[PDB]
């Protein structure tokens, strides 16, 4: 409780300058410390990058052996998140490596999830997640608790998309209670509005408002919010100011085209849309393009496609969005439920 | 699109 006496000073008594004070304190610590062990955790859950990327440097090549495994293990993580290398990559590096310390052995679990939630791969998430023991740390108490919050933050997540709404609600209320860090918090929002997406708009909406006044001043963060206040405004047929026009991005131009739709300008959705068909898209967002098409051609090929590829995602939740329309072309109740659940 | 961040 060095490095915690340090972040709970600058948190409380000087909170509108926290990464001016902490990048200092940070990069002056001595790697073999725990207090440098301590703070590799704080600067990668704030996702402050280049913070990471210099203590890993430091921390790579140290006396200290614990120094030394949270260095490689870390290098890993941010080679991963960079996308510098694949997921199965990753898995290889983690199985090499011999893993000593009871915590870079949770961490090193966590590894691929982030990879998974970000490439739609929804699949093996569940599985990955059962093994861990958060007991088995009980050794550094900074790290112990801020671990506690990624794993109520991911299982927020994996509950979303298993379609246990009331479950993914709880785990991020979790996560919210136990954390001050922004990401988390910012996370635990996104989760919450997305989990509301059909129930109720207003919650929903409030959800991803909150989240969003927490995430301004971060380019980043921002987006996620903005993003998912587009998708749902386009999705209930609001007006929507939440629309970046100026985007390559599938996701923001999937956005566009929904914008359209709801305008009714179907000759210039359908274009723009076949655009984006061979472009470079994760399954999950097939599973988005396929049904945006399905609402201009009234095509149950295309419902039908939207589908398979959430299935193949894995996405519970979003696997809905054909279903609904498949019912109401009176598609056989029953074998839609099979494909629901 | 939907996203969604851990």
């Amino acid at each position: 409780s060095e490095f915690n006496s340090i972040v709970n000073i600058v948190k409380t008594h000087y909170p509108d300058q926290e990464y001016e004070l902490m990048e200092n304190y940070c990069l002056l610590l001595d790697p073999n410390t725990k207090a440098a062990r301590s703070a590799l955790e704080y600067a990668d859950a704030n996702s402050f990058n280049t913070l990471t990327d210099k203590l890993v440097e430091k921390m790579s090549i140290a006396s200290n052996l614990k120094s030394k495994e949270y260095g490689k293990i870390y290098e890993i993580h941010r080679k991963l998140s960079r996308g510098e290398i694949d997921v199965l990559e990753a898995s290889k590096n983690i199985g090499k490596y011999r893993i000593k310390t009871d915590e870079m052995n949770i961490f090193s679990k966590m590894i691929p999830m982030y990879d998974y939630l970000s490439k739609g791969n929804f699949s093996p998430m569940k599985s990955l997640l059962k093994q861990i023991d958060l007991n088995d740390i009980k050794e550094n108490n900074y790290l112990k608790k801020s671990f506690e919050t990624r794993i109520y933050v991911l299982l927020s997540n994996i509950y979303l998309n298993e379609n246990e709404l009331e479950l993914s609600r709880k785990y991020a209320e979790k996560a919210i209670k136990s954390t001050d860090t922004k990401r988390f918090l910012v996370f635990s929002y996104l989760t919450i509005g997305t989990s509301y997406i059909f129930s109720d708009y207003a919650l929903s909406k409030q959800n991803y408002l909150s989240g969003y006044e927490i995430a301004k001043g971060n380019s980043v963060f921002e987006e996620f919010f903005k993003r998912n206040l587009s998708f749902l405004n386009n999705f209930w047929n609001k007006e929507n100011p939440w629309i970046n026009y100026d985007s390559n991005a599938v996701t923001d131009v999937q956005e566009v085209i929904f914008e359209l739709i709801n305008q009714k300008k179907l000759e210039r959705a359908l274009t723009l849309l076949k655009s984006l068909e061979r472009k470079k898209q994760n399954e999950n967002d097939l599973g988005f393009h396929y049904y945006l098409e399905g609402l201009i051609t009234n095509d149950k090929e295309a419902f039908y496609k939207s589908v398979e590829y959430f299935k193949l995602s894995q996405d519970k939740l979003f696997i809905k969005m054909p279903l609904i329309k498949l019912e109401s072309l009176g598609e056989n109740p029953r074998l839609l439920k099979i494909i629901s659940m | 699109g939907v996203v969604r961040g851990a």
